[PDB]
């Protein structure tokens, strides 16, 4: 799930990497570290739970809170694992990426009609 | 000028290079191919290198764009990210409301105020 | 004791102000650190007991007396280099202020000194690769740390990339014993010494003598060496064979087991070819950084002989020849350091640009050294004469007992060529000491005072002012005597390198 | 002694007796050399990699084919879809011959 | 229909008030896009001026097809109160094609609405598929 | 606040010859950009024509 | 029909093409890729994702990270066709004709009744046996953090 | 000397695809047997005129 | 075919495209090595794998690091 | 460096002032250009600006605006070249 | 004052996780336990007459390496990997349907055809060097020429 | 555990990645049915880059460097974790207290990296004030 989840970051910063726009080639270096910056801590994160269970299975982890939620012992982490997934998806308030007021739509000002939805 | 450009230590006096087969000026014919035979360093302050004026990275915070709340075309002159030189280039909202005034009586010249500040 | 006030000395630099004042402070830390290093190596390691040879970690490292010979040695040359950030080679501020420009100087020694001190150890190859990225590493960083000069960036970039590839040898030989074996404990292999491809041990020491700068692949380290500052070049250029060519050493050790004779006839290519480089290179040179990068080469292609001979007069050969050839290539260096405050200044021709990378750069700024220091112009003289090979110094006894190893073992080729390669080299030689002083009588009598030290303020005019630092003054005195006297305790330095063993016992 | 040859669980390999016994021979005080010891090694390489019984493999194939023997009746069956490891091949009383689901277990 | 941020003068702050709760243009699938690449519609709220011209030429031919454009309030249409200026250009249909014309000083947020209502009644009578069949 | 690029200040001239010093300086300056006038501006003549022009409308 | 071959093809066609850094920074991506997927199947599942999350997650973002600072800036169909063909002929890595064609099987057995995967002997053996091995590693990264700063860090 | 001193000078200059190239070449002498390395002499004394 | 030194072909003209092929050749060794280990059913192998990649990613953050400051010093004018 | 020479430049030198129209179209290193190809103030400029698109050089206003004899400008050309700068990536590979 | 116009959405969302859990819990249960019926696909498909209720077997997950060895052997037993018998005595078909798998041991593709990582000083060795062969076929010759002792 | 079901998911993906990319091309309105005007390529204006409507023609901070490089380091730590997640039952106190030692060298990194403030992008440029002081005579 790690796994996939960067490649998908190698798939955003290309958008912009073929392009000279200026505006959409803005958003590489600073979409760049954004999405390096918050991998470590949401890397980190799902770690802690793997830990804590001492299972890298999906069904394991889950299975391994009948008695108790994660979210009790671990409600900091919860935090940290939802501010951190706003900055791997780009979302606001961790927005600078497709910032409209500050680069428009960011690498998408060069998107259209297909390119745009997929 | 427009198009390119171009001391921390003692001016150190090197004269009479020779080598061990003979002298410099006996083989300053063939020392062009021999690159530790370089009598010009590349880390002396005062190395010669033609480089050219590269522009700063100019962005076009144009017209069509959410800020520009209005028509505006700035200009900005940055140093990596750091702004240096910001240049507003204002008048693509200009109308000439103050010649239009001048042929117009005080009650005509009237709504011509209420669409300087819209708001 | 290194690694622990390794971590002290990482946080606490990091924390007070940066000045040079206190950048030299902790420079002489860490000369404390490496002097306190050799106290407890000594008190707890010795000869009479390392003989057998003990296994530490998990049989991952393995030490016997021929490996701790050489980290007390790496330990001293380590003192030596470091006695020249940690003090004034000059005195002059201009001159002085860049080895105390830079705070991690220190500390990137120290990470080396861990990395030089246990590659001879390794007994696994899989920290045969870890280790040799400790030291290959600290290396590229202490390359590039003077990270504002175009040179030196230059230098680090090139030797990033060579040393990778080296790397990338060293590692693949290393998979394919793996491959054939499936173990990974150097000792566990020796059980298959006769039952593995032998030329995939050779794969591996292609790839350490790449490191060592070996031609074919000299090529690098003369580049290198010509353009990093010349306090960097005093330790990149002598501390890596300190540790390759005893682990070198080890793993011929364990090859000639099988006696295999096409793996001794492409080494020998490789000597006899270096030779004739590190020979006929240095004839036609001006730089002097480039004139001792060909006199290293040729060095270690003398020390190969008596690796690649490997018999119990090998061990002797390598041994004197490994100690000797440090404190002469330190003393050198030294000189060089100091010497450059006699250059002159102009008030014109052949636009030569000096910085304070390389003060000293050609061979011809050595000129008249005779006359405006006598003293340290014989000490270099001793130091090259006894590179030369000019008995009784030191540098003779090193050819005399590697031609010894050579030839008890059959090697009339090479101990022949080395004996030509030798007085070739000569000549290049006699060139550093025909500019120190064959114009001495013509410019005796001179109007000198636009020397750089004369540069230096004047302090009270009534009181006596030397000229030169009192530690590098001691140190340079101290090592041109120890060239030039070996001869009187000859003997029981040679007989206290009998007793060095590796697996010869009884 | 470090550990050499360690299975995906944990515990000795398939090889790691063998490689024991070397260990044994050749670290033994009783032997005055490594002759002894010398058929443990080969052991251990053809526990490895076969070489020796892959050839006697090869000449199998070969001799049969300079005698003209059949290759489907001296060799052993096989199937090579694993789909198709039906119960008709696998001699069941009832089995049909319908492919068997190997999509989730 | 995603329309594209064209706001010049004060025919944009009615344009807004379109997307504010009251009338919520985003209600209906109108959402303003900052990019031609994105957009649809080309909204000309506000003067057109001499300098701004070529500008609006350039957004204009950056929009793919298919593409409309509205022409707000009296200075876009037809230069308005500054139809005898020496730096503004009387109609905007001078520079672009126009498809609809809505008119007031500015228009109301309702009369934008309707220009809108008015476009989309076109938009959804045409044939662009069917002519093929038939005129082709 | 700096002033842009390629500016210069404005100063009330007294002298006639020193006038045509600055105005002959500004002319190799209009045909120095000339090259980049056309790449700039992807102008469809070549640079030739556009020295040309300039060098008319100083002699007007 | 083994297409892993043919992924190989267009990739070593575009590796005697590629003129700009992009397509250079193309061929490393193009070349984990098939080093994943053939781990996935056949050897090791285990390795095949510890390079994504490690090469492609962490090493290869990097690459493209510096390639937007570093810059962008500025043969013949017979000879390349001719090439790789010539490289497509001989592809047997190794002489051993019977250990290249003859098959081998392993016998299961039941005496592990402790079963865990490979990631649980690993972090077994190297955080007991070679922790020697783990605590250089660090030790390694950490003059990393320290080479790096003092590498690029200006003043 | 001169006109092998002349040769060996041309040699060092920094430069990846000469030092890379030269490494390549040499795990050629880990492929060749043995008894070929006299004219591998051969052919390099030859290629220094 | 690669005796002839074809792999000189295929290595980009930029500095960049060496670091690259070094990352390209050690992966060679990596693949190598897991793929013994899994058939000798050898966890050390893995173990082996393991610092290889780990060693070797922080091989490319150092040559990067050179790089970049290469880069850097000769755009190092900064008078403005 | 300049691996440029004085004898080699003044080719270029002759070849590109041969584009004006001059009264002697014949040119050497003494050529002048108020007498020997009579030019004024346009004309000149024009040539110098011509030499500069050939020579990679750029003259200043102080020596631009003083000229009378062409070998100054060999003379300024051979003092004033300098080689192109190379990429980072150019440099060493 | 809950507004149901915004909650309309979500109740769509619950219906799409709500659509794929369905399906994957019953389809894939239904195939497990149909498959776990008998060794014939007129067993599997009719439901018997005499035949009790129908026990449904849930899909298995979190294995090791002893359920590939109970998969293999229950297939040897009843045709499938999770069928289903408790008879104490296995038939006579049980002792001569052992599967084995033979599959080869080559090197990865990638790494004896890629243009670059095939290139290494002992690839080549291995590859054009014909030392290590000449010296192992050796010990090959040898079994055969010690079958006369 | 098989994967014969996830191998289908996989390739059905695969084959939806050519469907998106091909149902733009089948449905979109041939160019000569909207305007004519040209295709894509022809039309320059139409395919260029967006820069607000005026037309115009990277020197990062040194911070943005140190954090992309301070990545790789701290990426293999966290990565080098993940053996001791699945055994850390197995391995006890004595591969707990090497874990943690395992940290602790690493953390003296990021001390060293905190006291150097090598990530802060810093303001060395601009931000300059000064004291007027008179110079009386
Ligand atoms: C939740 C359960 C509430 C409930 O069951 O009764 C109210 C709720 C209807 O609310 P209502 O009719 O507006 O209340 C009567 C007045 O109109 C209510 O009008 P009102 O504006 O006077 O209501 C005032 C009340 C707010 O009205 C409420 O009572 C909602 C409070 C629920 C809070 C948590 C949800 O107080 C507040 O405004 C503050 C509440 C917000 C504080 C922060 C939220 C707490 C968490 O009854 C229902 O459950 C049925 C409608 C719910 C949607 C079902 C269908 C969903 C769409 C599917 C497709 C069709
Ligand atoms: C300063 C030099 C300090 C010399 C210290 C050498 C030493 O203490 O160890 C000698 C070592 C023998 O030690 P070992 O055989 O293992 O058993 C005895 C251990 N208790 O013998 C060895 O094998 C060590 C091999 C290296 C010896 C290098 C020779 C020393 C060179 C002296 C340099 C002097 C420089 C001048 C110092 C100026 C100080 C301001
Ligand atoms: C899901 C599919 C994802 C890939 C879609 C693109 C497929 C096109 C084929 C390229 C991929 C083949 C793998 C070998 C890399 C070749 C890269 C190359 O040489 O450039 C290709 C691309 C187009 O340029 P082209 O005309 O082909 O070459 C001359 C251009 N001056 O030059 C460009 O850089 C244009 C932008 C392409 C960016 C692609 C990034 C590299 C590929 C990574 C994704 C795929 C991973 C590899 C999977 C297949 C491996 C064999
Ligand atoms: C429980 C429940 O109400 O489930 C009923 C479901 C969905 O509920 P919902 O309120 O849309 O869940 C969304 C809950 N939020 C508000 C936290 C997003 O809708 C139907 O099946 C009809
Ligand atoms: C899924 C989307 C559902 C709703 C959109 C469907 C509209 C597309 C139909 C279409 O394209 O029909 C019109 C077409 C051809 O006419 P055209 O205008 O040149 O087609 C434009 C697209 N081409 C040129 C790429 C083909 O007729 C047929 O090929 C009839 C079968
Ligand atoms: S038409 Fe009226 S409201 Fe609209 S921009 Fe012009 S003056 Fe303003």
């Amino acid at each position: 799930l790690l796994a996939s989840g960067s490649i998908g970051v190698f798939g955003t910063v290309i958008v912009g990497w073929m392009s000279n726009s200026k505006y959409t080639v803005l958003a590489t270096v600073r979409t760049t570290a954004q999405l390096i910056s918050y991998e470590l801590v949401l890397t980190t994160v799902v770690f802690i739970i793997a830990l804590i269970v001492s299972s890298l299975n999906i069904n394991v982890i889950i299975e391994s809170q009948y008695n108790i939620w994660y979210i009790i012992p671990f409600f900091p982490l919860c935090l940290i694992f939802f501010i951190s997934a706003l900055a791997e998806t780009a979302r606001p308030p961790f927005d600078n990426v497709e910032a409209e007021s500050e680069l428009v739509s960011g690498h998408m000002t060069e998107l259209s009609a297909s390119p745009f939805v997929i | 000028n427009d198009f390119y450009d171009v001391n921390d230590f003692f001016p150190v006096q090197v004269d009479g290079i020779e080598s061990s087969l003979g002298k410099y000026e006996e083989f300053a014919k063939d020392a062009h191919e021999w690159e530790s035979w370089n009598l010009q360093n590349e880390d002396h302050p005062e190395y010669p290198v033609k480089r050219t004026k590269i522009r700063h990275f100019t962005l076009n915070f144009g017209p069509q764009h959410p800020a520009a709340h209005g028509v505006l075309r700035l200009i900005l002159e940055l140093h990596g990210e750091e702004i240096l030189r910001s240049d507003p280039h204002v008048g693509l909202l200009h109308r000439g409301t103050e010649k239009l005034i001048e042929s117009k009586t005080y009650m005509q010249a009237l709504p011509y105020f209420d669409r300087l500040d819209y708001v | 004791m290194l690694f622990t006030s390794l971590l002290l000395i990482i946080v606490y630099g990091s924390l007070v102000n940066k000045s040079h004042l206190l950048t030299k402070l902790i420079n002489r830390l860490g000369l404390i650190i490496i002097i306190y290093t050799l106290l407890i190596h000594l008190n707890i390691n010795t000869l009479e007991n390392l003989s057998i040879g003990i296994n530490m970690f998990n049989n991952l490292l393995l030490i016997n007396s021929f490996n701790n010979t050489i980290i007390e040695l790496i330990l001293i040359i380590c003192i030596l280099y470091v006695l020249l950030i940690s003090f004034n080679i000059t005195g002059l501020s201009i001159i002085d202020n860049l080895n105390y420009s830079k705070r991690t100087f220190i500390v990137i020694v120290l990470f080396n000194i861990i990395g030089l001190t246990l590659l001879p150890l390794v007994n696994d190859i899989m920290i045969l690769f870890i280790i040799i990225e400790l030291q290959s590493y600290s290396l590229y960083l202490l390359t590039a740390i003077f990270n504002e000069s175009h040179n030196s960036t230059k230098s680090a970039l090139y030797y990033f990339i060579v040393g990778s590839i080296a790397s990338f040898i060293i590692l693949d030989a290393t998979v394919s014993i793996y491959d054939d074996l499936g173990l990974t404990n150097i000792q566990y292999i020796l059980m298959y010494i006769d039952k593995l491809e032998i030329f995939d041990l050779l794969c591996l020491l292609f790839g350490l003598f790449i490191k060592i700068g070996l031609a074919p692949f000299y090529s690098y380290s003369i580049t290198i060496y010509s353009l990093s500052p010349t306090i960097i070049t005093n330790y990149i250029s002598l501390m890596p064979k300190l540790s390759i060519l005893t682990l070198i050493y080890i793993i011929m050790h364990y090859i000639n087991i099988v006696n295999n004779t096409d793996l001794n006839y492409v080494i020998s290519f490789l000597i006899l070819i270096s030779m004739f480089i590190g020979s006929f290179g240095g004839l036609n040179v001006i730089r002097i950084k480039t004139l001792l990068a060909y006199s290293s080469l040729l060095n270690v292609s003398y020390m190969l002989l008596a690796i690649l001979s490997n018999s119990n007069e090998s061990i002797i050969a390598y041994i004197y020849y490994i100690i000797q050839y440090s404190l002469t290539h330190i003393n050198i260096f030294s000189i060089i350091l100091v010497i450059s405050i006699y250059l002159p200044i102009m008030n014109n021709m052949l636009n030569v640009m000096i910085t304070k990378y390389s003060p000293i750069e050609y061979i011809n700024q050595l000129k008249n050294l005779f006359i405006n220091n006598i003293f340290i112009a014989i000490a270099l003289c001793i130091s090259i004469f006894s590179l030369i090979g000019i008995p009784p110094l030191t540098g003779f006894y090193g050819k005399y007992l590697v031609l010894i190893s050579g030839l008890n073992n059959g090697y009339v080729l090479l101990s022949i060529v080395l004996i030509i390669a030798s007085s070739i080299s000569t000549v290049y030689y006699a060139t550093i000491l025909k500019v120190l002083s064959f114009d001495t009588l013509s410019f005796k009598d001179i109007i000198s005072n636009n020397l750089i030290i004369n540069t230096s303020p004047e302090n009270n005019n009534n009181e006596i002012k030397p000229e030169i630092s009192n530690v590098i003054s001691y140190v340079i005195s101290s090592l041109t005597l120890i060239i030039l006297l070996i001869i009187i305790q000859y003997e029981n330095i040679v007989k206290g390198a009998y007793l060095v063993l590796l697996y010869n016992w009884v | 002694a470090p550990l050499q040859q360690v299975g995906r669980h944990g515990g000795p390999n398939k090889c790691f007796g063998e490689f024991q016994r070397v260990v044994e021979c050749m670290t033994n005080a009783k032997h005055d050399s490594y002759e002894p010891c010398n058929n443990l090694k080969n052991d251990y390489l053809e526990c490895r990699k076969h070489k020796v019984e892959r050839y006697k493999a090869f000449l199998m194939q070969k001799h049969a084919e300079e005698l003209g023997k059949d290759p489907e009746e001296i060799g052993a069956p096989f199937v090579r879809k694993r789909r198709f490891l039906t119960s008709k091949t696998l001699g069941l009383v009832d089995g049909d011959d319908y492919e068997i689901g190997v999509e989730k277990i | 229909f995603w329309p594209m941020t064209f706001g010049l003068a004060c025919c944009a702050v009615e344009m807004m008030h379109v997307s504010a709760p009251r009338y919520d243009q985003d209600r209906l699938g109108i959402i303003f896009r900052a990019s031609p690449r994105q957009s649809d519609i080309m909204i000309v709220a506000g003067t057109v001026t001499n300098k701004m011209a070529p500008a609006l030429r350039q957004v204009y031919d950056q929009m793919p097809y298919p593409r409309w454009v509205i022409s707000m309030g009296s200075c876009a249409n037809g230069g308005g109160y500054y139809h005898y200026s020496y730096s503004v250009v009387r109609g905007v249909d001078r520079i672009v094609p126009v498809d609809i014309y809505v008119p007031g000083c500015p228009p109301t947020s309702e009369a934008l609405m309707y220009g809108v209502f008015q476009l989309q009644k076109k938009m959804m009578d045409g044939q662009t598929h069917r002519m093929w069949y038939r005129s082709y | 606040t700096n002033p842009t690029a390629f500016a210069q200040t404005t100063r009330y001239v007294k002298d006639s010859t020193e006038m045509r010093t600055l105005v002959l300086n500004l002319y190799r300056r209009y045909l120095r950009h000339s090259r980049g006038f056309v790449n700039n501006y992807n102008l469809d003549i070549p640079a030739s024509q556009v020295r040309t022009k300039i060098r008319q409308e100083f002699e007007r | 029909m083994n297409l892993e071959i043919l992924d190989l093809s267009i990739l070593g066609f575009y590796s005697l093409i590629s003129s700009n850094s992009f397509e250079s920074i193309a061929i490393l991506v193009a070349t984990i890729m098939p080093v994943i997927t053939e781990l996935w199947y056949n050897y090791s599942q285990l390795f095949a994702l510890l390079y994504t999350l490690i090469y492609v997650g962490a090493v290869v973002i990097l690459f493209v990270f510096i390639l937007s600072v570093i810059n962008e800036k500025e043969s013949g169909l017979f000879i390349l066709i001719l090439v790789l063909l010539l490289d497509d002929l001989d592809d047997n890595e190794s002489n051993d004709n019977d250990y290249n064609n003859v098959y081998i099987t392993d016998y299961a057995d039941w005496f592990n009744n402790y079963n865990e995967s490979d990631l649980s002997v690993i972090g077994n053996l190297l955080f007991t046996e070679y922790a020697l091995l783990l605590l250089i590693i660090s030790f390694i990264l950490l003059m990393s953090i320290i080479g790096l700063i003092l590498i690029v860090k200006k003043d | 000397s001169t006109f092998i001193s002349s040769k060996l000078n041309k040699l060092v200059f920094l430069n990846i695809g000469f030092i890379l190239e030269i490494i390549v070449l040499s795990w050629l002498l880990i492929v060749f047997k043995v008894s070929l390395l006299k004219y591998i002499l051969l052919l390099i004394i030859f290629i220094i005129l | 075919m690669d005796l002839i030194l074809l792999m000189l072909v295929a290595v980009g003209l930029n500095i960049i495209d060496i670091y690259i092929m070094i990352e390209i050749l050690i992966m060679g060794c990596t693949v190598n090595t897991i793929y013994s280990a899994s058939l000798d059913n050898d966890m050390i192998g893995l173990i082996y794998s393991l610092i290889q990649i780990i060693i070797a990613g922080v091989e490319s953050a150092i040559g990067l690091s050179i790089l970049v400051n290469y880069n850097r010093i000769r755009n190092s004018e900064e008078i403005e | 460096a300049s691996t440029l020479t004085k004898e080699d430049v003044l080719t270029r030198s002759v070849s590109v002032l041969r584009g004006f129209e001059v009264k002697t179209k014949d040119i050497d290193l003494q050529t002048t250009f108020v007498q020997d190809l009579g030019m004024d103030s346009l004309d000149l400029n024009d040539a110098l600006v011509a030499l500069e698109e050939e020579f990679d050089v750029v003259f200043d206003d102080k020596t631009a605006n003083e000229i009378k004899t062409v070998g100054e400008v060999v003379d300024f050309v051979l003092a004033n070249y300098l080689p192109t700068e190379q990429s980072i990536n150019h440099t060493i590979r | 004052m809950i507004p149901f116009e915004a909650l309309i959405p979500y109740a769509i969302m619950f219906a799409g996780f709500c659509l794929g859990g369905g399906v994957m819990n019953s389809a894939i249960t239904a195939d497990i336990t149909k498959r776990a019926r008998g060794p014939n696909q007129e067993i599997k498909r009719n439901v018997g007459e005499d035949e009790g209720p129908r026990n449904y077997t849930k899909p298995r997950y979190n294995t090791d390496q002893w359920d590939k060895y109970f998969a293999v052997r229950d297939l040897r037993l009843t045709g499938s990997l999770r069928g289903q018998s408790d008879n104490a005595v296995a038939e006579e078909s049980f002792k001569t349907n052992s599967i084995q798998p033979y599959s080869n041991t080559r090197r990865p593709w990638v790494l004896r055809r890629h243009i670059i990582m095939k290139n290494s000083p002992t690839k080549w060795a291995r590859k054009y060097s014909s030392r290590r062969d000449e010296r192992e076929q050796e010990i090959k010759d040898d079994y055969i020429r010690g079958m006369g002792e | 555990m098989l994967q014969d079901l996830f191998n289908n998911y996989v390739i059905l993906v695969g084959i939806l990645g050519l469907i998106f990319l091909g149902v733009n091309y089948f449905i979109v309105e041939s160019p000569r049915m909207d305007e004519n005007n040209g295709n894509i390529s022809d039309y320059i204006e139409k395919s260029g880059p967006f820069e607000c409507g005026f037309s115009s023609f990277n020197p990062i901070p040194i911070a943005f460097i140190l954090v992309a490089l301070l990545f790789l380091p701290f990426d293999l730590e966290v990565s080098s974790m993940l053996p001791y997640i699945v055994s850390i039952y197995s391995v006890g106190i004595y591969g707990l207290i090497i874990f943690i030692l395992f940290l602790l060298i690493l953390i003296v990194g990021f001390i060293y990296e905190f006291n150097t403030k090598s990530l802060s992008i810093t303001t060395i440029l601009h931000k300059k004030n000064k004291a007027l002081v008179k110079n009386l005579y």
